[PDB]
């Protein structure tokens, strides 16, 4: 027996003492090394109630992430709200590696097995865990890159999908490639993501599908961000320490979703590579050198998309908006099986 | 459950834009949203969209058709919603609101502003007239007061002797004619001995015209 | 694509006595409806939230209950302060409100007929007022007769608020007419229906006399 219960988590990681690269110095010092014969226990004729909306492990999530950017981030000059700070400024060596939550003595991790569990309510496939699996803490916006897939079929989260002001998280069963590169020497900035559209049109239809399931029957609508700064209204993530913003209205087109010519095919997007930014710490403004010389790429599996529903009665069709800018959401997507409990 | 501050009185014409800001912040870490609503002369309060101060992420009712904007200044302290291409029926009183912190329910609206008046009109600005409603004489009390017409935009106070005599008086929500005007109407009853002694004067007041009437009003000679 | 049906949409009651206005979701939204006042002139306050949670710095006589799909907001004693209208809000959805006042003894109308002004004749226009004064339910009906012709469409009205002390409503009626047009009649008269009056009463005057 036990009882739902928040405590202190500590994470564990595959993290290399020797490399400089900053993801691996930060889990070297912050985390323990992974265990090396993880016990998963399935619990019989258990059933247990689950709520990804609430969940402590994603507070304690973010706290790491945001001393991992702290402390790892070098730019030339941080402003916040009229303090400026200037600084050395060099290129960093930059890559997201597998981070592992794991309970102290006297805890332990429910994790929930049920294929198609959405977040929240009961599960009846109950096991318990030392540790949560390796989630990488991939910082992006619109799309949630290199992330678990879900098992069955697309699977539709949120705390309340008839509230406007929640985020949904749209977890794919399948996953999308998006190849980023600002090719070799045009503008420095420039840079462009590939994405086959004959693959992301298919799963973007399927999406649509399970929308409606939510909406009695209404018409799905997809549509670019309404506004806000370019970190939400772009595909805003960091590849190889620089800090990409795609331009992703070509993604959701919704004549993709009969045979148009040029719905097939590759997609391009254009990109830029921008120094100055807004933290999604949310500190204020950072300035960073130019980029790096030579190709730079990044390919990622696209797993989830975060979206916001407009608001306002409408009876014949709900229209949705690439989201996110709330980076707990992209932990939740990860963390939404997870419960901890304490043993009684 | 501070109120928050909203920009003053707009009046513009159909076609134009208009900008109301609302401060929510001193200058001096979960963020709710700032919404933004409205209400028209006797009608539902309309919620027409949201704002978050931490990104300018927004959500605009549908059937605005993109005509609403929400953006917040640099410190963000001060969220911003403009209207454009304004038509009559945008006439109302805006509303900002904001969910207390603590509370984790972006819609139950613990701080609101003052509201801010708009109004939508092909209209000019011109100052009241003022007429006086004599005092029948037709004889315990009688009412007296001065009929207000004619003016644009809202609103006008009214006085009686320079604000002295309060008790009695009753003035009356402006009405909009179809001339695209307003009118309303100030009463007050007083003894009848008094009529004969007494000296009553309605004080009106039009800022937006710069116009000012003190009208006597006397019971009518035959 | 939820809809909420408050009612009533309008009630009465003494000082002290027990009100209750109710909600009714057309689907299950489980506590997500909150509750405003809103008095005449300022903006709405938050009374409840999550259906059943009195918000704080509230009197303990404002009440919540609710779920599902049936919700109320209830008023322990009616007091003088909560004269107001009230309305339930489920996300971006409002109910249609109530309308909520002091209920006292019925009290007629004292009525008041005012010719226009030789000042306004002068400017082409003729305004005729017709003044109600402290009664008692709001619920009165005013009718313009010229030369005993019943006239409508070119009349406007205008009521106050319930005054706190006495409870009572005052109306204040206008018919607007060209000056050409009221020097054509004689006999102007403001014919007033009020439930404490046991028959209608008018006021009228006679064009210059
Ligand atoms: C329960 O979940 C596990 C995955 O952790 C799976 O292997 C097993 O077959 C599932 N079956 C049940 C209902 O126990
Ligand atoms: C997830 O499942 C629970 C229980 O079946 C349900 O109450 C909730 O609304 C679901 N969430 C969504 C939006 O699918
Ligand atoms: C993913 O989910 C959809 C249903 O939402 C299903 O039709 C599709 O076959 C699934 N894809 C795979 C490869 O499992
Ligand atoms: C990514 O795109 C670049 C430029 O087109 C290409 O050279 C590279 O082969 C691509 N990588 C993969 C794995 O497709
Ligand atoms: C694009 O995706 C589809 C799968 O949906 C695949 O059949 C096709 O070969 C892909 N195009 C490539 C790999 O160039
Ligand atoms: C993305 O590209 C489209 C097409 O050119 C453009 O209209 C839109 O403004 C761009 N989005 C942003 C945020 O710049
Ligand atoms: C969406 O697809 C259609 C059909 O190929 C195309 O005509 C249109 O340009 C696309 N929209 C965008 C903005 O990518
Ligand atoms: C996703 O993972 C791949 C494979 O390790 C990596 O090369 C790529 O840079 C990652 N993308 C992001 C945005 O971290
Ligand atoms: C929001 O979610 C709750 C559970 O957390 C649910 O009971 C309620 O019905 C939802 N509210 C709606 C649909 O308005
Ligand atoms: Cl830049
Ligand atoms: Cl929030
Ligand atoms: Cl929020
Ligand atoms: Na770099
Ligand atoms: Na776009
Ligand atoms: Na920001
Ligand atoms: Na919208």
């Amino acid at each position: 027996v036990w009882k739902d219960a928040d405590t202190t988590l500590f994470c564990a990681s595959d993290a290399k003492a020797h490399e400089t690269e900053v993801h691996n110095v930060w889990a070297t010092h912050a985390c323990v090394p992974t265990d090396p014969n993880p016990q998963e226990i399935h619990l019989e004729n258990v059933t247990e109630n689950f709520n990804m909306w609430k969940n402590n492990m994603v507070e304690q999530m973010q706290e790491d992430v945001i001393s991992l950017w702290d402390q790892s981030l070098q730019p030339c000059v941080k402003l916040t709200g009229g303090s400026v700070i200037k600084q050395a400024c060099p290129k960093i060596s930059f890559d997201p590696i597998p981070i592992h939550y794991c309970t102290p003595a006297g805890y332990v991790i429910l994790k929930c097995n049920d294929k198609n569990f959405n977040g929240t309510g009961p599960c009846k496939n109950v096991s318990s865990v030392q540790c949560t699996h390796g989630i990488k803490p991939v910082v992006s916006t619109q799309l949630l890159l290199n992330g678990s897939l879900a098992e069955e079929e697309i699977i539709i989260r949120t705390e309340n999908i008839t509230d406007n002001a929640k985020t949904i998280i749209v977890h794919l069963n399948k996953s999308v490639e998006i190849n980023c590169t600002r090719p070799s020497n045009g503008d420095i900035r420039k840079a462009y993501c590939e994405i086959n559209g004959t693959k992301w049109n298919k799963v973007l239809k399927q999406v649509t599908e399970k929308l409606k399931e939510h909406f009695n029957n209404k018409t799905i609508i997809f549509q670019p961000p309404s506004g806000g700064d370019l970190e939400i209204t772009m595909h805003h993530f960091n590849c190889r320490g620089e800090f990409f913003y795609c331009n992703t209205t070509q993604l959701f087109n919704n004549t993709c979703i009969e045979t148009m010519k040029g719905c097939n095919g590759t997609i391009t997007l254009p990109c830029k590579i921008k120094q100055i930014i807004n933290m999604w710490q949310g500190t204020g403004q950072a300035m960073y050198a130019p980029p790096i010389d030579g190709k730079i790429n990044c390919v990622s599996n696209i797993t989830g998309i975060l979206l916001t529903r407009d608001g306002g009665e409408n009876n014949s069709t709900e229209i949705f908006r690439p989201g996110g800018g709330n980076i707990k959401d992209n932990w939740r997507s990860e963390l939404y099986k997870y419960k901890v409990v304490q043993i009684e | 459950q501070v109120q928050l501050v909203q920009s003053g009185a707009a009046v513009r014409k159909p076609g134009a834009s208009v900008t109301v800001s609302c401060k929510f912040a001193e200058d001096d870490a979960p963020e709710h949203f700032i919404h933004f609503l409205r209400q028209a002369p006797g009608q539902q309060l309309e919620w027409l969209a949201w704002m978050n101060p931490t990104n300018g992420a927004v959500n605009y009712a549908w059937y605005l058709n993109g005509r609403v904007t929400a953006t917040r200044d640099r410190s963000m302290t001060t969220a911003f919603l403009e209207v454009k291409s304004l038509r009559s029926d945008d006439t109302a009183v805006y509303y900002c609101a904001r969910a207390q912190k603590r509370g984790r329910s972006e819609w139950a609206y613990a701080h609101w502003g003052q509201g801010t008046p708009v109004v939508v009109s092909s209209a000019s600005t011109k100052g009241p007239s003022v007429f006086p409603l004599a005092p029948s004489s037709k004889s315990g009390t009688a009412a007296l007061g001065c009929l207000v017409k004619d003016y644009f935009p809202e609103p006008v106070t009214v006085s009686w002797n320079s604000g002295a005599l309060t008790s009695g008086v009753h003035t009356f929500p402006a009405v909009l004619q179809s001339s695209g005007l307003y009118s309303l109407s100030s009463v007050v009853t007083v003894p009848s001995s008094s009529l004969g002694t007494q000296t009553y004067i309605c004080n009106v007041n039009h800022k937006p015209s710069n116009t000012k009437v003190d009208k006597k009003v006397e019971p009518k000679s035959c | 694509d939820i809809q909420m049906t408050q009612s009533p949409s309008s009630l009465s009651a003494s000082l002290g006595d027990r009100v209750t206005i109710t909600c009714q979701a057309s689907r299950g939204i489980g506590k997500d409806l909150n509750w405003y006042q809103q008095k005449a002139g300022k903006a709405p306050k938050l009374l409840v939230s999550d259906a059943s949670t009195l918000e704080g710095g509230v009197p303990s006589r404002f009440s919540g209950s609710g779920f599902h799909q049936d919700f109320s907001l209830t008023i322990s004693s009616l007091q003088a302060e909560d004269v107001a209208t009230y309305f339930c809000q489920q996300y971006e959805t409002f109910g249609q409100g109530t309308k909520v006042d002091i209920k006292r003894t019925v009290a007629a109308p004292s009525v008041f007929i005012f010719p226009p002004s030789d000042e306004q004749l002068k400017s082409g226009t003729a305004s005729v007022v017709c003044l109600l004064n402290n009664f008692y339910p709001r619920e009165a009906k005013v009718q313009w007769k010229v030369d005993n012709a019943l006239q409508s469409g070119n009349s406007q009205e205008s009521v106050t608020e319930q005054d706190s002390k006495d409870s009572t409503y005052s109306l204040s009626s206008t018919l607007t007419l060209s000056k050409a047009d009221y020097e054509k009649h004689k006999v102007y008269a403001c014919e007033v229906t009020h439930q404490g009056l046991s028959s209608p009463v008018t006021k009228s005057f006679n064009r210059g006399e």
